[PDB]
């Protein structure tokens, strides 16, 4: 019932969150 | 100074001797004069025969050197043992009888290091020395 | 092959008499697992009288041993030269103790 | 000792007291109210709150809002009588 | 009656008694009459029956499981279950503690208190043991005279 | 090296201790090099943002997997018969038998059956389709991104908060009570009224429909007219099929009390009213403290003012304002203790009063949730006490706390610790003695000689709440009581129906076994508290080490000098309290699981009779219920419980491994590793390779921690496997 | 091993109550108790117990009495020895009861 | 009797063993003559 397009949108949001997580990790590491 | 030509106490060899860290970082040495050929215990393990005269021995740790020195002082009556530390550069240093007299007896010239001017009960609290450069003394 | 060996009986105080199980042979007690019954059967004991005599011999030997300990500490204590006889102590143990023990047991 | 100063709200006074009674700054907006005023307020609040509670003890499916509001005067009366004491022993 | 039924009229209690007696009788059936095993099992049966009868008459309450339950709330109808036994304990325990403390002080004021504590002075110990029978009034007398509680400034304490 | 960038003392270590300690001290910011208070607070703020993002991502992953590999849509049809699947299994190690054994849930691929209850939770909320779950997961991903961006932003130079802002207590308290708690619960009530209840009555309401769909036929006129009772008229009938319009009502707010008949859970209207009421209460509570305007209180003023004139508390609460505001460890301890109590309450109340539809009949889910939350509660309580001890070591200022309540606690710590030890010994001696007495008499065949004490106090409390099973006739069991007459026409009918039916876990009947296990729990709580309180109070010093605060919180020891000083630290007190906390929660969860298992199979008499002696627990609970678990796989085949059997043995293994670190200490291993290093250096073809960090044995504190971690993992995994597998194999 | 040996063969010892092996069942439980009790000594250290004894000695001193022989926690070596002794006693006693109950039931 | 032997009997372990054996005998005889007393009879 969950389509591949839906899963791809979820993956894109996950990638955005990963980029933001890397940014936060760097800022905290400083 | 240390003379590297002093013979050694005719040890038979062991696996407790110094390792690559001795050649890379630090290697301690102990020299002592013996009136006769006795049998002593190596701090690394096993028995060795000290020579009549001057004996030089190499170890990996100052604690091993000082344990051997204590054995000589107590078991035997040898108290002329000197301890040195050798770096790969070859910069021998003199350590144990630093001022020519053992630390257990006071000697003129020494400066007190690490002495505090109160009892332990007068130490400050970590809350008082927090976010500051003060010392708990 | 039918009655379970038993040589211990408990007193009926707080219901512990349940431990006196029906081992067999008109007897109820605590089943034993030390093999003493088989030891005695091999030895040829066939009566409680012989076991009483065995107990008497054991008690007499215990008394002899305690007396010997006291005597050899307080009355006649052997010296270090006596103790340091490895050759004699092994000869006597091997021949006398072990050899004569197994010879007497063979008899 | 290196802790940052602790921020407190504006007009924060010292209310610590070892006297017989607090300093009447503990009562805030009611610091200037009279002890007799507090006594009468406490008695009236207790009576009204008890009455409005009794009017609602067998709570129905449609309780009266005014009775609900007035029932909150019984707890209020306690504070008022405590204040009366404080203000009586602070000189008023 | 509190939340349970009296044990004297409980089918569960009667069933438990019957089961115990039947187990004992089954064990007895395999032993000749008059032999020590038969006598022992008959005595066990008698003891079981006496125990159940006494429990029934004691007024104990029994639950659905058929076992007596104890009402340790303070009810005077069930004092014998916890309170009176508890009073007997407290009496004995206070006796022990009072005499032990007395002997500790006695040894404290001796030439070698440690010797008196490892090798006891049993005459004085028996003296204190005897004294222990009025420990409640004696302990309260000590408390009121101030010989029991030590001052805060006379007890060693670690630094804060 | 530059691994522990926050500690040169570790960066300069030539051994593996550098790596280990850099791992274990990464989050102790206060101890880091050149740490200022502002940097500390700002880093904590950003770390909180990251933690919230992690939580959102975790819940989003749950929702996404249930939407993608789940059977939610076919579970909402027959929730009492369909097993909820958590996620699909793709393990290249499975054999065909394993794939077939795990292919369940009506799906056609191996799956895991959820034990978290998320299915019931979401169904109750109003989720019906997989698209709803997918949208929720998308929103939670977006929220995680937003919070990560917020954390990054608030570390920027012009956005980094100040300490005057971090220490602003009044504004934070007002906002957390009013908005975070109050308005948040008000919004939950709004959700329950606009979506959950219509969805439970078969009317779909979503973003495309909620602006045109009235939650109530009267609209908001009853609200804005003062006729609020119109929102309670016409509740759902007793024959309401949850999720359908058959038997539904029109009420949106009520106080029926008790449980919905079909779902066996609390009324959704009751939940909505609960949340609305607590929301307005919290909004009121959030207006107490002073802010940029003149109204309100000041916590400093209140604390300083509160000193009883009798002087029995000394200076009262003077200085506590500064102490708490300047000590993050004091705040951490308070928060951890409160959250621990609340999660225990969550566990205790959520099994007695289920709130989700059909959750009560998911036996494995209920046991899993209860065990989960009790273990979390115990962890949180241990942490609260550990951080109280850390506060005493680090942040305590005696001159500031001159003769206030805290200083008085330290003053009579000896009395506190001695009385706690006495009560612990009291409880232990007598509880264990009664258990052994019962064991011996039952063993000798005289169970009638057992000491069985009826928990008449707890039974009296139950009867007061309205349980007629025991004859007490106190407050609500009494039909002529004022308590009964006051609530007879609001909630008492439904509440009595719920309490006096044996179909639920609400106020389960109790007996002497419950009495004994309760006193065992009391012993456990008191002994864990003893260890933790002693650690906290002796953290600053003792007669043995009267200068412990100089050495800190988690030093190894003080040597064999004064007769031996092993485990002389507050950290070591925590380390032992963690064994005791694992023991107490084990007892609690054993009691819960056995009682509920016996009730579920209907043989409550088994518990009532065997709970009175320890052989009963060992035989009729562990030995009896371990059969399906240990048969998960056997020489004759395997089933889905094979994973739980494997995890059972895994827990046993890691537990026994932790025993290694806890019994064997450092010197032996350091003298063994020396020989190992010698061997490597003198082995040809392997001396070509050389360690860059000198291989050393584990430190004393490190070994204690590692053994504790292994012990805890074994504990938790073993009991998780046992509980879930036994429940799933019995029902 | 866990199922077909321990779980399977522990039935005889755990169902021994009311029989003549009820002693074996009780000893099974007691040996478990002692084995667990050993872990208190094995996992712990002397400093904690010396401080607890300090608090208890304060309690005793508050009543104007305390032993002339000052109470001390066990030495480190003695604590290890006590832990090991209780560990061995508990484990061997558990195996003792298990073996004897099982074999006497099935033989 | 020898005073040294009496002191040896007065030593702590001997006294503890004798006293606890006496107490065990007391309890055992109490349970032998008045068995199964789960309650104080009232
Ligand atoms: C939200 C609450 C909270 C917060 C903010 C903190 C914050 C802090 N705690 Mg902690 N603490 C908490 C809860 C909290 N704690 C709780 C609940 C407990 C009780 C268990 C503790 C107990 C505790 C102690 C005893 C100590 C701290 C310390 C600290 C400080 C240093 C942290 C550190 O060293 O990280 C550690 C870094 C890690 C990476 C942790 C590694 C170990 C964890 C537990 C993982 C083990 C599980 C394993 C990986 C799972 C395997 C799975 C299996 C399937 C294979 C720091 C201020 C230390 C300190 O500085 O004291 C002065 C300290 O000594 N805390
Ligand atoms: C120390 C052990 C011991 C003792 C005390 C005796 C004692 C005796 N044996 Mg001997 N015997 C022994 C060991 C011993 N035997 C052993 C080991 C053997 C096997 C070689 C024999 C074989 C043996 C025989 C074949 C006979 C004896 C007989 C005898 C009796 C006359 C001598 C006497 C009772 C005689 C007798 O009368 O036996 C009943 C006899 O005929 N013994
Ligand atoms: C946990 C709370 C609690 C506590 C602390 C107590 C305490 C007590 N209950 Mg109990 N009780 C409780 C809960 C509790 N109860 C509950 C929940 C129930 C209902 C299930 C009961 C039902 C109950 C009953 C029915 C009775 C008690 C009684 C008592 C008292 C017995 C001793 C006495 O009367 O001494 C009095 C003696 C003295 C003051 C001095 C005696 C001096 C010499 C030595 C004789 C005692 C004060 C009894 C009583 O009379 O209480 C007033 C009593 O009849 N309780
Ligand atoms: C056959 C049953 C039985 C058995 C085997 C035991 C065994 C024990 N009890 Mg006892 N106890 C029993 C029944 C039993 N109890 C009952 C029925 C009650 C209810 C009244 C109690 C109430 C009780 C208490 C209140 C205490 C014990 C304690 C103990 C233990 C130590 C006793 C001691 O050292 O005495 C030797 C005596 C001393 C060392 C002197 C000091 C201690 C005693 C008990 C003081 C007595 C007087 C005092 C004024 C009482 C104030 C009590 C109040 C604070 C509640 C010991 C394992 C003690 C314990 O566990 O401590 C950790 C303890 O404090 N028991
Ligand atoms: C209305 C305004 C507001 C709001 C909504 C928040 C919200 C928050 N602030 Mg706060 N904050 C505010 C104003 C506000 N703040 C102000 C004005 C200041 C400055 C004075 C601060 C200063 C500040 C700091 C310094 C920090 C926060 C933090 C936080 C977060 C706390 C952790 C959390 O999410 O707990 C969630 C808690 C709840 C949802 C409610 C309480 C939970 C209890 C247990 C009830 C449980 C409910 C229910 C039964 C659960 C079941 C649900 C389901 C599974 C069935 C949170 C997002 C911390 C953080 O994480 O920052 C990122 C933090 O470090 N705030
Ligand atoms: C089953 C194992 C076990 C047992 C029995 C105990 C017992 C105890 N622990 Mg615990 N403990 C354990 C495991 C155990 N622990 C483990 C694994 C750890 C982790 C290292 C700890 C860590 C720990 C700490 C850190 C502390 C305790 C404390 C206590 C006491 C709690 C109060 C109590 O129950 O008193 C009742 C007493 C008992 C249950 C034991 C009595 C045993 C028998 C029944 C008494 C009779 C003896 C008998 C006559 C001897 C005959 C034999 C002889 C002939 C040789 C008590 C001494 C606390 C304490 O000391 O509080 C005062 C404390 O601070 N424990
Ligand atoms: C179950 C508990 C347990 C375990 C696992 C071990 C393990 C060990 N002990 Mg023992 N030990 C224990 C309890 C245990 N002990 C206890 C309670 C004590 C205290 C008395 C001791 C005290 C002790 C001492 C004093 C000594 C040992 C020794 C040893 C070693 C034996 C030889 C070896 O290395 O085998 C290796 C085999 C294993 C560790 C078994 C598990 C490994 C499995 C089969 C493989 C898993 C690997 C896996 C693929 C990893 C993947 C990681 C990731 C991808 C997930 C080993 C590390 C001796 C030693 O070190 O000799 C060299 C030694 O001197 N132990
Ligand atoms: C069933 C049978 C029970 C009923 C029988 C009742 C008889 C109880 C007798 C108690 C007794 O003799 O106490 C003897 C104690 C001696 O104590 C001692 O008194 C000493 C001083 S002196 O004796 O009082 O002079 C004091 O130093 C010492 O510490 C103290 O122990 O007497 C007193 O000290 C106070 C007695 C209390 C008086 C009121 C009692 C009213 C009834
Ligand atoms: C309806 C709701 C009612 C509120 C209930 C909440 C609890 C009330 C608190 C009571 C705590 C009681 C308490 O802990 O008090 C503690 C109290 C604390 O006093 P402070 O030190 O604050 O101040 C005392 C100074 O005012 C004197 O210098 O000290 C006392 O002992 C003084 C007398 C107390 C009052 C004595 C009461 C005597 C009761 C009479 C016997 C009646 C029962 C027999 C019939
Ligand atoms: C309301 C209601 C309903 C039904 C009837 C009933 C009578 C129950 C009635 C009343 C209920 C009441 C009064 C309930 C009481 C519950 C209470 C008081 C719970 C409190 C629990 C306390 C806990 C965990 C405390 C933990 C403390 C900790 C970590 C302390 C750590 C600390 C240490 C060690 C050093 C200093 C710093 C710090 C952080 C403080
Ligand atoms: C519990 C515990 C204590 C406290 C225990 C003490 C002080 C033991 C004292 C017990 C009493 C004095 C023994 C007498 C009572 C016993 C019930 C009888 C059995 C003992 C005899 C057979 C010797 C330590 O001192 C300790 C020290 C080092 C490592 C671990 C531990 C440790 O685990
Ligand atoms: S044993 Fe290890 S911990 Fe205990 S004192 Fe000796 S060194 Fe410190």
């Amino acid at each position: 019932m969950i389509s591949d397009t839906q899963i791809f949108v979820a993956l894109i949001l996950a990638l955005v969150s990963l980029v933001l997580a890397i940014r936060l990790g760097t800022a905290l590491y400083q | 100074t240390l003379n590297l030509q002093i013979p050694s106490p005719t040890f038979e060899g062991s696996t407790g001797g110094w390792l690559r860290a001795a050649e890379v970082e630090e290697k301690y040495a102990i020299t002592w004069t013996s009136g006769k050929e006795q049998v002593f215990e190596m701090p690394t393990g096993g028995a060795a025969i000290m020579r009549k005269g001057e004996n030089l021995l190499y170890l990996a740790r100052k604690e091993q050197c000082l344990a051997l020195g204590t054995q000589l002082k107590t078991g035997f009556k040898i108290t002329d043992y000197k301890i040195y530390r050798i770096f790969p550069s070859g910069e021998v240093q003199y350590l144990h009888p630093k001022d020519g007299v053992f630390p257990e007896k006071v000697n003129a010239g020494r400066i007190g290091v690490g002495n505090v001017s109160h009892s332990i009960g007068k130490n400050l609290n970590p809350s008082q020395i927090k976010f500051t450069n003060k010392s708990f003394n | 092959t039918a009655v379970k060996p038993s040589a211990q009986v408990v007193w009926p105080i707080v219901g512990q008499e349940v431990l006196n199980g029906d081992v067999g042979g008109g007897f109820q007690g605590v089943q034993i697992t030390s093999g003493f019954f088989q030891i005695w059967r091999a030895s040829g004991i066939t009566s409680e009288v012989e076991l009483y005599w065995c107990a008497l011999a054991g008690l007499l030997m215990s008394g002899l041993m305690i007396f010997a300990g006291w005597f050899h500490y307080h009355k006649a204590a052997p010296k270090l030269e006596w103790f340091q006889n490895a050759e004699s102590m092994l000869n006597h143990h091997l021949s006398g103790l072990l050899g004569l023990g197994c010879l007497s047991w063979a008899g | 000792a290196g802790y940052s100063p602790v921020p407190s709200p504006d007009n924060t006074k010292e209310t610590y007291w070892e006297t017989k009674a607090p300093s009447s700054q503990v009562l805030g907006i009611g610091k200037d109210v009279s002890s007799g005023n507090y006594i009468v307020a406490s008695v009236v609040a207790a009576v009204v709150g008890a009455a409005c509670t009794g009017q609602c003890i067998p709570l129905t499916v449609s309780p009266n809002p005014v009775f609900i509001l007035g029932s909150f005067l019984l707890p209020y009366s306690w504070a008022l009588h405590v204040a009366a004491w404080i203000q009586r022993n602070n000189g008023k | 009656v509190a939340g349970l039924t009296p044990c004297k009229d409980s089918k569960d209690f009667q069933r438990r008694l019957d089961g115990s007696v039947k187990k004992l009788k089954t064990r007895l059936a395999k032993y000749e009459k008059g032999t020590p095993p038969a006598l022992a099992l008959e005595k066990q049966i008698e003891r079981t029956q006496a125990r159940f009868e006494r429990y029934g008459k004691a007024g104990l309450l029994c639950g659905t499981d058929g076992l007596p339950h104890l009402i340790t709330d303070g009810r005077w109808s069930h004092s014998g279950e916890f309170v009176i036994p508890g009073l007997f304990f407290l009496y004995i325990a206070g006796w022990i503690g009072w005499v032990g403390r007395s002997y500790v002080l006695f040894a404290r004021e001796s030439d070698k208190p440690t010797e008196k504590e490892i090798i006891l002075d049993v005459p004085a110990a028996l003296s204190f043991v005897s004294t222990g029978f009025i420990w409640p009034v004696s302990a309260f007398k000590e408390f009121t005279s101030g010989n029991l509680i030590a001052d805060e400034s006379e007890i060693t304490v670690s630094p804060r | 090296t530059k691994f522990p960038k926050f500690s040169q003392a570790l960066a300069q270590d030539p051994a593996t201790r550098r790596i280990w300690y850099g791992l274990a001290t990464a989050h102790d910011f206060e101890s880091h090099d050149g740490m200022t208070e502002e940097n500390l607070y700002q880093k904590i703020f950003a770390s909180h943002f990251g933690h919230l993002a992690i939580i959102f991502l975790w819940t989003s992953g749950n929702l996404f997997h249930v939407a993608w590999q789940g059977n939610f849509e076919q579970w909402v049809l027959n929730p009492l018969k369909v097993k909820p699947v958590a996620h699909a299994i793709w393990d290249p190690h499975f054999g065909q038998p394993a794939v077939k054994a795990f292919t369940k849930g009506g799906v056609f691929y191996p799956v895991n059956i959820a034990t978290s209850g998320v299915y019931h939770w979401w169904y109750t909320i109003g989720m019906r389709t997989n698209n709803d779950l997918y949208a929720g997961s998308l929103f939670l991903l977006f929220l995680s991104g937003v919070f990560l961006f917020a954390g990054w932003l608030h570390l920027q130079p012009k956005f980094r908060p100040g300490l005057s802002w971090f220490k602003n207590n009044e504004s934070r308290l007002n906002h957390h009570l009013s908005g975070l708690f109050g308005f948040s619960s008000l919004a939950w009530a709004g959700h329950l009224i606009h979506i959950a209840i219509p969805e439970a009555r078969g009317q779909h309401v979503g973003w495309d429909n909620f602006t045109k769909t009235l939650p109530h036929p009267a609209g908001l006129t009853p609200f804005f007219t003062g006729n609020w009772s119109l929102y309670a008229d016409n509740p759902d009938t007793a024959n309401h099929i949850f999720g359908t319009s058959e038997g539904s009502g029109s009420a949106i707010l009520t106080f029926l009390g008790g449980f919905h008949p079909q779902t066996q859970a609390l009324w959704l209207t009751d939940i909505a009213h609960h949340h609305l009421a607590i929301g307005v209460v919290f909004i009121f509570a959030g207006h107490m403290y002073r802010t940029n305007w003149g109204i309100g209180h000041s916590l400093k003023e209140i604390l300083d003012a509160h000193r009883p004139p009798g002087g029995r508390l000394g200076a009262g609460h003077k200085g506590l304002f500064e102490t708490i505001t300047n000590s993050l460890h004091f705040q951490l301890g308070l928060a951890l203790a409160s959250i621990g109590v609340i999660t225990s309450l969550v566990a205790q109340h959520m099994y007695a009063l289920p709130a989700y539809a059909f959750i009560a009949k998911d036996y494995t889910t209920q046991a899993a949730l209860y065990t989960h939350h009790q273990y979390i509660a115990g962890f949180l309580m241990v942490g609260a006490f550990a951080h109280g001890a850390i506060f005493f070591v680090r942040d305590y200022d005696p001159e500031q706390n001159k003769n206030n309540v805290l200083a008085r606690m330290l003053e009579h710590k000896e009395a506190i610790i001695s009385h706690l030890s006495w009560v612990s010994l009291f409880l232990g001696f007598h509880t264990l003695g009664l258990y052994i007495h019962n064991d011996v008499v039952v063993a000798f065949g005289t169970p009638e000689k057992q000491i069985l004490v009826e928990p008449v106090f707890a039974q009296w409390i139950q009867a007061s709440s309205g349980k007629a099973l025991y004859g007490f006739d106190v407050l609500l069991s009494s039909s002529n009581s004022v308590a009964t007459n006051a609530s007879n026409n609001i909630w008492l009918p439904g509440w009595l129906d719920a309490i006096n039916s044996g179909k639920n876990s609400l106020f389960l009947p109790i007996g002497p076994g419950d009495f004994l296990v309760h006193h065992a729990i009391a012993l456990g709580l008191h002994t864990t508290a003893l260890i933790l309180v002693k650690g906290a109070l002796d953290a600053r010093g003792s007669k043995l080490m009267p200068d412990k605060k100089d050495f800190g919180y988690s030093f190894p020891c003080d040597g064999p000098g004064r007769g031996g000083t092993c485990d002389i630290s507050a950290w070591d007190a925590f380390y032992l309290s963690m064994f005791w906390m694992l023991n107490t929660i084990g007892w609690v969860t054993f009691y819960w699981h056995w009682k509920h298992v016996t009730i579920w199979q209907g043989n409550a008499g088994q518990f009532n009779e065997s709970s009175t002696y320890i052989m009963g627990w060992l035989r009729d609970y562990l030995w009896l219920n371990s059969s399906p678990l240990i048969n998960g796989y056997n020489p004759f085949g395997m089933n889905s419980l094979a994973v739980w059997a494997w995890m059972f043995l895994f827990g046993h293994l890691i537990w026994a491994t932790g025993f290694m670190f806890l019994i064997s200490w450092r010197g032996y291993w350091q003298e063994l590793i020396e020989t190992l290093a010698w061997a490597h250096e003198r082995t040809p073809l392997a001396n070509l390779v050389r360690w860059k960090d000198k291989p050393v044995a584990l430190s004393i504190v490190q070994a204690r921690l590692v053994g504790l971690i292994h012990f805890t993992v074994g504990y938790v995994f073993t009991y998780a496997a046992f509980v879930i597998a036994s429940t799933t194999g019995k029902f | 091993w866990l199922r077909d040996f321990l779980w399977a063969q522990a039935s005889q010892v755990i169902q021994s109550y009311g029989s003549s092996l009820s002693a074996y069942g009780l000893i099974f439980l007691g040996a478990h108790f002692i084995w667990a009790f050993s872990l208190m000594f094995l996992f712990s250290g002397r400093g904690y117990w010396q401080e607890l004894i300090e608090s208890v000695v304060w309690a005793h001193n508050k009543l104007n009495f305390a032993p002339a022989i000052q109470p001390r926690a066990l030495s480190i070596t003695q604590g290890r020895a006590v832990g090991l002794a209780h560990y061995l006693l508990g484990g061997i006693g558990t195996t003792w009861a298990f073996f004897l109950a099982r074999i006497i039931s099935v033989g | 009797m020898d005073s040294n032997f009496l002191k040896y009997l007065s030593t702590a372990p001997v006294l503890l063993t004798v006293w606890l054996s006496f107490t065990a005998g007391l309890v055992i005889e109490a349970n032998r003559f008045f068995p199964d007393m789960l309650y104080f009879p009232m």
